[PDB]
DNA sequence: ATCAATATCCACCTGCAGATTCTACCAAAAGTGTATTTGGAAACTGCTCCATCAAAAGGCATGTTCAGCTGAACCAGCTGAACATGCCTTTTGAGAGCAGTTTCCAAATACACTTTTGGTAGAATCTGCAGGTGGATATTGAT
DNA sequence: ATCAATATCCACCTGCAGATTCTACCAAAAGTGTATTTGGAAACTGCTCCATCAAAAGGCATGTTCAGCTGGTTCAGCTGAACATGCCTTTTGATGGAGCAGTTTCCAAATACACTTTTGGTAGAATCTGCAGGTGGATATTGAT
């Protein structure tokens, strides 16, 4: 069953991410908080992206929309065109 | 053998650190991420379609942001003479960098 | 140039992005210029904070 | 037969790479990264030059504006070497019209 | 007697203040602050709108682009109220020439 | 509007910068919009963390 | 009273807090700051002059930056169950903000 | 005489001034070591800002640094300043 | 807890340093008219995207287990706040450089037409590298 | 120290998806010439920067006193990394067919540009009052006792 779908981002994936950060030991309460944190970031990005998408009066979301929306948060991204 | 071989805590974690630090493949699963993105965008506008590359771009951005945060968080934890990260560490880091939300 | 030096260091003849990330982050000045940039498929630098590593008191102590 | 046209900086990157390291290749993804990089720096510098020119009520962009922008954006020795290269380029170009 | 002319937005702010809180004044320094504030916001919006135009190969900046920029910069209910004021204003302009 | 309210709190009929700083920092949205701006002669809010304040169990003690 | 009146430790600081937070006047004296500016400018270009308002503006910016830094510092301190700030807190704050040193 | 007032330099930025600033930041108790580090930090900040200002100054062929140059230099570092023009 | 000390809050009075308001003008807003653009209605194609199936396989859920970690108590000591003070550093007031305009021009540079022309789309070949195959080490922990 | 267990680096080595080479075109770079626009070198005007010396006001370098914070130690819990096991959400890998990305036609809707005509926004010279400053006294707050 689906659990509002944020739960597809399982615990061990988050654990792997923390491992890449150089972390050795993780409390069990981090995971839930992280999910919420992640959601916020994504929400903001997508809003901006969709807004760009809406201006072109298109219905298909393009990578460039995401790239610009990331650029505006000061997290510029290279490697996906433009 | 009389007992199963069993590493002590930390060793295998460190092994995983060096492994993932040597490689570059994305760690988040593709399909669940796709479904999450589709649900949220549906909440903003209906019946949208997504290029594959945009989804990949979001994937990269999310993972980079998370690792950056966890790095600063780990520093915060070590500052308090601990080795176990906790929520208030994250909250502190997020409050200082100005991502208050 | 820096990337190619890293390439020869890893015994690979064709350049891939990991080499670029290694080249950028290991130079102070380029790190300042590109402190807020994400290289896709780039990964991160190897780095372990010294204090989290186990003690070197792992040998005969009897 | 209707078909498109997409511009890039691939060939120039390839030339430079062969000049510095003749026996070595590079993947397309990294070429994409370099393309994004070039475009980003282009945007930053042009933006800064614009702001300078506007604050002094001058309507023209010359090499001077670019130079000032470079010294502001880039740090130290990198700025010096870049300035030297650009200066040599201009002096040779104006000499050999 | 060379006599200059330095422009500002002071008087409009003063009018608005007398409209919203009639028995109240405001010093010169605070007015200067508000002037700088308005200048900042104007620059942000115009820059954003410009980039929006360039990405979609449009040569006209329209009210729609402004609206988009406002939806990007500002959060929530503030954006909605600003948008409502703008729409009311443009609707009044379009009719009663 | 916000500045005028803060002005009435201090019984001053003329708006000064302190009032503007109080107005901006006490409204969440403006604080987000102007998160990286300094108001000259603005100062800061009186927020002191509760921990560094003395013990509220300072009462009848014999 | 035979004893001169004396306040307990941790009150005159509070009095200072309330006084300086109710007011907006600059805390640092003008002259040494002015001399500092001129001395530093000399090492980049010679025979420069400074308008007064430029120095005042710099002073305002410096004080706001340091004030913000001390706020972040105190939070980093409180995380370690202390009340006294120390250099490693400052180093942490500047590491998290993304600045150089 | 060697007076050289506390160094004829930054050390004229005395301890109690730093204390006052720390009081504005909500701080109650300060170690003796803070002072030196603070000075270093301050110096660094000033350096970068002044450099940019002077660079703007050099572009217009002036020998007097104006307020506007400083404001713009503060803007590029993400420390926008209001109340001194633009 | 009660009473002394003493800063802070708060009423009442005056004048003058900044706020506000009147006045003669010139840079700026706006209405015509034309020309000159430009972006949305209409009509189509073709690549890429959304809902289905099938044979594995590798990752997630759940359940044991124990080494090693996170607060809570307590405290030697250090170290940094509170005051007397005197003493010394910081405030205040009595001509030429340079920012800010203005002329006006030798120099710089957009723009119409053609003439090339290297750059790009796309077909047609290379080969280093993702895998595999296997052997030799290098950490790790038990003892 | 030593020796068994698991994980990791390294020599041989092969077929191909991605890298590079190669045709054939034509949508961008230069030339020629011209029409149009500028930044910077001479005059000039009016703020306001260079940073001394008396006289005076008020902040700091020093020393002195002690309470309450740091940061070390000891330790009772506790909780989260390792791991086996099953099994079951996903991986590759195909196939369809609908429809949006994107292209082309072209002309009705929206704007520059160039001119003329109001007009109100801005210096500068005459009037105002809220607040700086002063004066003074009731109550709130620390702390000895």
């Amino acid at each position: 069953v689906l659990r509002d779908n944020i739960q597809g981002i399982t615990k061990p994936a988050i654990r792997r991410l923390a491992r890449r950060g150089g972390v050795k030991r993780i409390s069990g309460l981090i995971y839930e908080e992280t999910r919420g944190v992640l959601k916020v970031f994504l929400e903001n990005v997508i809003r901006d992206a969709v807004t760009y998408t809406e201006h072109a009066k298109r219905k298909t979301v393009t990578a460039m929309d995401v790239v610009y929306a990331l650029k505006r948060q000061g997290r510029t991204l290279y490697g996906f065109g433009g | 053998v009389k007992k199963p071989h069993r590493y002590r805590p930390g060793t295998v974690a460190l092994r995983e650190i060096r492994r993932y630090q040597k490689s570059t493949e994305l760690l988040i699963r593709k399909l669940p991420f796709q479904r999450l993105v589709r649900e949220i965008a549906q909440d903003f506008k209906t019946d949208l379609r997504f290029q594959s590359s945009a989804v990949m771009a979001l994937q990269e951005a999310c993972e980079a942001y998370l690792v950056g945060l966890f790095e600063d968080t780990n520093l915060c934890a070590i500052h308090a003479k601990r080795v176990t990260i906790m929520p208030k560490d994250i909250q502190l880091a997020r409050r200082i960098r100005g991502e208050r939300a | 140039e820096l990337a190619g030096n890293a390439a020869r260091d890893n015994k690979k003849t064709r350049i891939i992005p990991r080499h670029l990330q290694l080249a950028i982050r290991n130079d102070e000045e380029l790190n300042k210029l590109l402190g807020r940039v994400t290289i896709a498929q780039g990964g991160v630098l190897p780095n372990i904070q010294a204090v989290l590593l186990p003690k070197k008191t792992e040998s005969h102590h009897k | 037969r209707k078909r498109s046209r997409k511009e890039s900086y691939s060939i120039y990157v390839y030339k430079v790479l062969k000049q510095v390291h003749p026996d070595t290749g590079i993947s397309s993804k990294a070429m994409g990264i370099m393309n994004s990089f070039v475009n980003d720096i282009f945007e930053r510098i042009a933006g800064e030059a614009s702001r300078l020119a506007h604050y002094n009520k001058r309507s023209t962009i010359t090499s001077r504006e670019i130079q000032t922008a470079v010294r502001l954006l880039l740090p130290g020795e990198l700025a010096k070497h870049a300035v030297s290269e650009g200066t040599k380029a201009v002096t040779k170009y104006t000499s050999a019209k």
